[PDB]
């Protein structure tokens, strides 16, 4: 016993003993199964094409309504060290790949499940974390047999805008569910890198305004700021821009270090006044000598560079931000000039029609570029009549965007709608049997638990799930194993061939990777040393 | 017939009146 | 109902009766020291002057 | 989830309490501002507990709302609609906050008949679309032979101050309203029309400035009132120059070169002003504050000095008398002077103003609003801000619809003739949104007193064969036409009254669960 | 009211809450035991606070909310109406008070419309004087050809134990229920007919005791079985008599007197058994204690002596047996006695019972009923109690109707018929009224998980053009003849369905005005 012992004497062994808790057994397995079947109740609710929203209220009174399983599960209060172990799941699919952050713990969460069965059995729990990775291997291994793909990125881009619409499908802007899907499209092709396969993420932006509809959204071929030039009767349109890219304040140079200018005559006073009017004079010609027509500066101006800004027809905005000014610098082809008398016309960047935007009663004054010469970066202007759908439409956009990086990546596609997952299941099960060993019952809770997936998406989508998947698993056996899959409305038949579901082959990989790596490390621990209270 | 009636049951049935006591209170504090 | 102030009002007789009384708290004091036969008052603050 | 919490002091609702929370703030805000929907609406008292109770008399669904503090996490949803609609167009904040409520209100009842949540909202997106077609296909255009745009102007005017403070003022603010936003001449700034307001008088008392109002009144040794005036605006700097190097000081030897110096700045006052006056001028307004130097400088000369009436006077006074900011005065051929016949100053509720009058290039206008409280003030300056938004918007975009319930009709036996071509299955949801839609014609006669229960059928009868032009003639009772009685409004207010309803809707439907953080600095 | 309180501690709602409250907290009851409406639905556990929670587990709205304790006054309305229903017929006490909470649902909409509450009660006084002659030319009647009367019997058992736990025992207790009471062919005093409660055996294990079950096993020196016994029941005084005289000692000059006194007292005791023993009696029960003395007077006359088997115990024996309750014995001649076959006791449970069987003129019965657990016992035994209670008036009032939601419709019709005849002032809460007749129908079907949007289009349509027996089909999820699968109801229970729902739901609709008197005992 502790704080007593046979002689009456206390017994402390660890700082505040009195206060630990410790529960080793089977009941800390089960209790970690257990913790997870509240995380999977969760995600199960939002998971095929009529899946339901979540409310999230922030500590701070913000609401946002989302479906983005990353939203969700990022802003939890669970004071669990394996739950939140379950949000890391959904972190690393999200970071990695973009697509499965309700697949992975549902998944996570059916082989956590169905392993409850197999302690009850006897069976060690080391021997059914490793019985897992033996199945795992079979579905991984036929996951890549079925795998076809036409795509290009050069014109024929139609599985492209497929891929698109499949992942959109699920989210809340149906109501474009075409026009979103063509924008994430052009969005990725004109700046992806077709040489590496790479897609740089700084050169899409993704901006909004609150008014309008979702079919409002463009991509706009230039970039977005907020524009206010800085003398209020400049003319508000440049048909052809010259553009002068420049990180100096329209004030006279000054020296960085400690200067005191020591001042003793009139002449002295004088003199200063006359060679200090010079100094704006000339900052400002030196920009006409180059035959810029449009400045933009990082830092703002003096009052006497407004009038000189004027009587020169030289257009100019004030305040531009750090990476607006470094992507102002690129789309338009041009280099930041660090002075005044350092510029010249090479380093002025070409552009078309600028022209500032008001919308409706306020004063945004947000900038247009219409033409460009062979730029790399696009935006986005996302409007919607709300708050809430304006910033889920930035995620639905984001998932758009992702998997179309991702067939970049690797344009290895397969067949969705449950298809990929129920013909898992069975081949796990073909060979669940060869040979039962020891891990025959490991072998098939790892195919059952496969098929939470379909089950959870007949469920959602009104079917029950036993006469769902008894069907369609039989006729993937009956016949030559066709790509049949499932769905609420049905669509005629259910063959993915013709509903034209794709997804990505490396998206699945990394589920079953992920989910799998995931239940090991949680599975084998039997001891868990969470203080109490302070005092 | 009566050619109707407007059923009125809520807030305002009380309010208008307690507004017009309260300015009274204050009217004939300087009578 | 009543006057919405969150004070006290008094009004008529009441003040009209405090105000005499007030005057003759007052008066009661200097009437003891008229003429050349009055007396000394001595007062005393709160720190002992 | 309510079995093994593992949260720390967060909780959340699933499928039971989740939505209806959601259904009863939604519709608690429905029912707050429902009495303000119509001609005939009531008025709120808007006030707070103390530290500047800021009591506010509003009849506006959106300044309403705004000034509420709505907590329940699902009723915000509507707020942020009201929102929006406020900032776009101005107008009909109240009936998008009522059709958004009556929408729900029958979802409510669809969910309980055991109706999936996604057929209630697909059926709502085919309605939606029918609904669509009923406003764009009804749309009456104007183009040419202005003397019609300007009595639709009047109508439109009238429309929208029906609803607020400014009802038996229509002879006057109706006219106001139209004439300040056509003399514009250009895009809907609304920053060019300016409002004073000043106690004293009725709302009827008040007048359209033809010319341009200041603050700051003229100076000290400088004229008053100067004929045919040349105005020159300023943004440059009066005194302590302190010019342009930073770290930078006085040393000498004696005392006799700081006077010398001393003199040197006064040398230079000067000269600042000389430059100033050979542009030849009889008025000079500058941003910045002036000092008594350049005041006696300027006196001598004749010329008005005004100090920093605003921030962006310089703006306004520029487009409304013909110049230019002129932050420097170093070229006097190459500034534009503006013009004006009297800088007189008046008497305007026993405060003095200086009065632009006669100006050259009058792109603005200023009203001087009269009123007897502070609250009459503000309740009418609002209705001005509403009614010169949605002209203002009105001259841009020409296409109008019938009011007075002309449009929701339309609306909603688009629905319906189409809804009954539809599956039951989504039917039932079809005919959901054509009743909210006829939910709104019946609050505005219930708010007035009239027997809506009657109302309803016969505009129900009355566009069954044709009438494309009936709705309830709030003046009289009864059912008329629109194009006669003058009950029209814009197109782009009421597209977007349709448009934001269903998708501020949707997002509300789609929720199962609400999951709340534990709150911060509440002990 | 809020303004100028001059009440002590009391308050008041006045035309905001008053009604508002009343009809959530009112129609909540309705919503409580909807879900045990029809032969589908799902039972109920209700728990204590503690202090021997006594667990109940059961079906009957009836049970359910007199354990619930209400506290709303408005809602204890509804709640006294289920009592008299339970208290009048025994049986459907969910489908009154869902009814009521229907009706009230649609005043709630009504008031809604601006329509006057005592326009809704008007209303519905015409639309319940239309459903109560729907049920008048509805009903079914059986007079002779007993082969016919029984199966009636055997329907009316068998469709209100459809609803309770004894769902799949059909066939041991709808015969325990119809022939028990086929036996008494007497007055339905409800108390001729014994359950006796034992632990062992499933449900389908109980059996009728042809005879009567007595506790109090059979003496300690008397005759254990005797064939064709004489039975004689008592209801006088064994042992200190005290004769009639209060206020009397012995006061003797020794305890000699004493001695011979007690011997006198035995002696009158020993005679009063012998006066008893002269009627010739082989068994003797006696509602007072027996003791020592006349325990051994019995034994040795060879005669067995029962005490106190319960205070109404000897009651129930006299109808069984055939005798008199016997007080006194003065007159032997006088006396009737009883007959029976065999005395022996029966081992049932592990409990020894003595058993009277064969007993001539045995108007009365007991039912053995066994199951696992105490709830199954419980719930068991009131399953019985319901059925015996409506076979009781059965076999007196031979009127039935049909079931399934039939005779629902067949009233919802005749009231939508005549309401399209009358101004629609009055038709719109008149057709309310049929509105929550058809609820009844729709709430079975969603119990049940079936598709009530086709079940209640379909039977409405079938009953619209003839069809008059047309009814629900809760096996195959159709529409079915009533008449054929043979579900019927008694007449009185649907007849006063009707009536308590319309007469309760009027006095909600009557209140505009709550006042609450000042609690006392709270601190």
């Amino acid at each position: 016993t502790l704080a007593f012992d046979e002689y009456g004497r206390p017994f402390l062994i660890i700082k505040d003993q009195d206060r630990k808790s410790r529960l080793m057994g089977l009941e800390a397995l089960k209790s970690h199964i257990m913790a997870a079947k509240a995380v999977a109740n969760t995600m199960r609710t939002s998971l095929g094409p009529n899946g339901l929203d979540k409310m999230m209220v922030d500590k701070d009174g913000d609401v946002t309504v989302t479906n983005d399983g990353a939203t969700i599960l990022s802003m939890m209060d669970v004071d669990h060290q394996i739950a939140k172990l379950m949000v890391e799941l959904s972190k690393s699919q999200d970071d990695e790949i973009g697509d499965g952050t309700t697949g992975v713990v549902v998944l996570a969460g059916a082989l956590l499940e169905e392993a409850e069965q197999l302690l009850d059995r006897g069976i060690h729990p080391i021997r059914i974390a490793d019985g897992y990775e033996q199945a795992a291997r079979v579905a991984i291994e036929h996951l890549d047999k079925i795998s076809d793909s036409v795509l290009v990125d050069i014109k024929d881009t139609e599985p492209l805008i497929q891929t698109a619409k499949t992942t959109l499908g699920s989210k809340v802007v149906n109501s474009c569910h075409r026009q979103m899907a063509e924008i994430a499209v052009n969005a990725v092709l004109t700046v992806a890198d077709m040489e590496r396969r790479d897609v740089d993420f700084e050169l899409i932006k993704v901006e909004g305004k609150v008014g309008g509809r979702l079919e409002d959204t463009k991509l706009i071929k230039g970039v977005i700021v907020d524009k206010d030039f800085s003398h209020p009767q400049m003319p508000k349109k440049v048909e052809d821009a010259k553009i002068a890219i420049l990180t100096c304040p329209f004030e006279p140079p000054k020296p960085k270090t400690k200067h005191k200018l020591d001042v003793t005559s009139v002449e002295d006073y004088k003199a200063l006044q006359k060679y200090e009017k010079e100094k704006f004079e000339e900052m400002i010609q030196q920009i006409k000598e180059t035959g810029a027509n449009l400045a933009i500066c990082q830092w703002g101006f003096d009052d006497e560079a407004n009038h000189l800004l004027l009587q020169n027809n030289l257009p100019a905005v004030r305040w531009v931000g750090g990476p607006e000014i470094e992507l102002i610098a690129i789309a338009t082809g041009g280099r930041i000039v660090p002075r005044f008398s350092e510029l010249t016309a090479e380093k002025l960047g070409f552009a078309g029609l600028v022209q500032e935007i008001s919308f409706g009663t306020t004063k945004d004054k947000m900038l247009v570029i219409e033409q460009c010469k062979n730029s790399r970066a696009v935006t986005i202007f996302i409007r919607g009549g709300n708050k809430m759908i304006i910033e889920e439409a930035k995620r639905s956009l984001h998932d758009a965007l992702c998997v179309i990086r991702n067939l970049i990546r690797d344009n290895r596609v397969v067949y969705g709608g449950g298809a990929a997952e129920i013909s898992c299941a069975l081949a796990v099960s073909q060979e669940a049997d060869k040979c039962p060993t020891l891990e025959q019952y490991a072998m098939r809770a790892f195919a059952d638990a496969l098929e939470v997936i379909p089950m959870a998406l007949s469920e959602n989508s009104g079917m029950n799930p036993i006469q769902t998947m008894t069907e369609v698993r039989a006729r993937q056996v009956k016949e030559m194993n066709p790509a049949l899959g499932i769905d609420c409305l049905h669509k005629g038949t259910n063959d993915m061939k013709q509903q034209h579901v794709i997804e990505t082959l490396i998206g699945k990989k990394q589920q079953i990777s992920l989910a799998t790596q995931m239940v090991r490390m949680i599975l084998k621990i039997d001891d868990i040393r969470k203080p109490g209270e302070s005092e | 017939r009566g050619k109707g009636a407007y059923q009125d049951r809520d807030k305002p049935a009380q309010i208008r009146f307690s507004n017009i006591s309260a300015a009274k209170a204050v009217a004939d504090a300087i009578r | 109902g009543p006057l919405s102030v969150f004070g006290d009002r008094s009004t008529g007789e009441t003040i009209r009766s405090q105000n005499v009384m007030a005057a003759a708290s007052i008066a009661n004091i200097v009437k003891s020291s008229l003429g050349p036969v009055g007396l000394d008052k001595m007062l005393v603050d709160d720190i002992g002057d | 989830a309510p079995v093994n919490i593992f949260k720390a002091g967060a909780d959340e609702e699933r499928a039971e309490t989740a939505r209806l929370t959601s259904f009863i703030g939604a519709i608690a805000i429905g029912d707050l501002v429902k009495s303000t929907l119509g001609p005939k609406g009531m008025d709120k008292i808007l006030l707070s507990s103390g530290r500047d109770a800021s009591l506010m008399v509003t009849n506006d669904g959106a300044t309403i709302l705004k000034n509420i503090g709505v907590d329940n996490p699902a009723a915000k949803v509507l707020v942020d609609m009201s929102r929006v609609q406020d900032d776009e167009v101005g107008d009909g904040t109240t009936s998008v906050t009522v059709l958004a409520a009556e929408l729900l209100r029958e979802a409510e009842s669809l969910i309980a008949k055991k109706i999936h949540p996604q057929t209630i909202i697909a059926g709502w997106r085919e309605a939606t679309k029918a609904a669509r077609e009923a406003l764009l296909s009804s749309a009456v255009d104007h183009g040419s032979d202005e003397v019609k745009f300007r009595q639709d102007l009047m109508n439109i005017a009238g429309t929208t101050l029906s609803s607020k403070l400014l009802t038996h003022h229509k002879d006057h603010f109706t006219k106001l309203a139209v004439e300040a936003v056509l003399r514009l001449k250009g895009s809907g700034n609304l920053e060019a029309i300016h409002i004073i307001k000043k106690l004293g008088g009725s709302l009827a008392d008040s007048y359209l400035d033809e010319g341009f109002l200041l603050d700051k009144k003229i100076g000290v040794n400088q004229p008053k009132r100067i004929e045919n005036a040349k105005i020159l605006i300023a943004n440059t700097g009066m005194d302590t120059d302190k010019i342009k190097i930073f770290g930078s000081r006085v040393r000498v030897d004696s005392t006799a070169k700081v006077a010398e110096i001393e003199h040197a700045e006064k040398e230079k006052m000067k000269e600042k002003v000389e430059r100033i006056l050979k542009h030849g001028i009889n008025c000079f307004i500058n941003r910045q504050l002036i000092y008594n130097y350049p005041e006696q400088l300027f006196g001598a000369a004749g010329v008005m000095a005004i100090e920093h009436a605003d921030f962006a006077g310089v703006e306004r006074l520029a487009l409304v008398t013909g110049g230019e900011i002129a932050s420097t005065f170093d070229h006097p051929e190459l500034v534009k002077l503006g013009s004006c016949k009297l800088i007189e100053e008046v008497m305007i509720g026993e405060d003095k103003l200086i009065h632009f009058s006669g100006v050259a290039l009058g792109e603005a206008c200023t009203i001087v609003l009269r009123g007897a409280t502070q609250q009459i003030l503000d309740e009418a300056e609002r209705s001005l801000h509403d009614a010169l938004c949605v002209l203002a918007q009105t001259v841009k975009d020409s296409r109008t619809v019938y009011g007075g319930g002309c449009s929701e009709m339309l609306m909603a036996h688009a629905v319906t003739q189409l809804a009954n071509r539809t599956p039951g299955k989504e039917a039932v949801a079809m005919e959901s949104y054509a009743k909210a839609l006829r939910m709104l014609p019946t609050i505005i006669a219930d708010n007035a007193g009239y027997d809506s229960a009657d109302l309803v059928a016969q505009l129900r009868a009355a566009h069954s064969e044709g009438n494309t032009t009936a709705g309830l003639d709030m003046r009289e009772g009864t059912i008329g036409d629109m194009a006669i009685l003058g009950i029209t409004e814009s197109f782009q207010v009421k597209r977007q009254v349709l448009l934001s309803a269903a998708e501020a809707a949707e997002v509300i439907l789609r929720v199962d669960n609400i999951i709340k953080a534990a709150p911060r600095k509440r002990v």
